[PDB]
């Protein structure tokens, strides 16, 4: 979960360029860490 | 009587040294020298679209 | 072993002569005819 | 590594290596072209229970 989630605290401390968009959940049977963003988490505080 | 036997030439090739970077295939991947995998557990990448 | 020893002894002569060159491709490639050249009333047949 | 066999000594090199799916999404797809043989010979065998 939070091994996984810290790397979204990492994510949190950006540095990377994502170049091209298009849905995730189209490849959700492709990531090893799945998070969501619904406007709000109360973790991420 | 004379008969003798002739070596009338060596050849060779080269074993020509392909360098990855001299190479069309280069803009695929960041190929990064990190000499420290050996004492490395795990790493994480996380995304934030 | 990065060698010099196939062949490098000392440039010989050139000298010019009629001929044909077509360029197939990048390599380039000379053209002969061998019947009216030397062929031409021998009695042997043309291969 | 060393291998030290009976018929003489090996030298083995091995690297660890990583790589990653940067892409959030279908990178590099591929497609067919031709077919270039038809290495089965397409049936007149039974089958023999």
């Amino acid at each position: 979960r939070d091994p996984p989630g810290y790397r979204y605290a990492a994510a949190i401390l950006p540095t990377g360029s994502i170049l091209s968009t298009i849905e995730v959940a189209s490849h959700r049977r492709l990531f090893d860490f799945f998070a969501a963003v619904r406007s709000d988490e109360n973790s991420l505080y | 009587d004379v008969e003798f036997d002739a070596l009338l030439g060596s050849y060779c090739n080269t074993l020509s040294l392909v360098r990855f970077l001299e190479l069309g295939l280069s803009v695929a991947c960041v190929c990064t020298k990190f000499p420290e995998l050996a004492y490395m557990n795990e790493g994480r990448v996380q995304f934030e679209v | 072993n990065r060698e010099t020893l196939d062949e490098l002894e000392s440039a010989p002569q050139t000298t010019r002569v009629r001929a044909d060159l077509v360029a197939i491709g990048d390599r380039l490639v000379f053209l002969e005819a061998l019947e009216r050249r030397i062929y031409a009333a021998t009695n042997v047949p043309y291969p | 590594a060393r291998h030290e066999t009976g018929g003489g000594v090996n030298f083995t090199l091995t690297q660890p290596r990583g790589n990653v799916d940067l892409g959030v999404g279908y990178t590099a797809v591929a497609a067919t072209g031709t077919v270039r043989n038809p290495v089965t010979d397409m049936g007149n065998l039974p089958q023999n229970f």
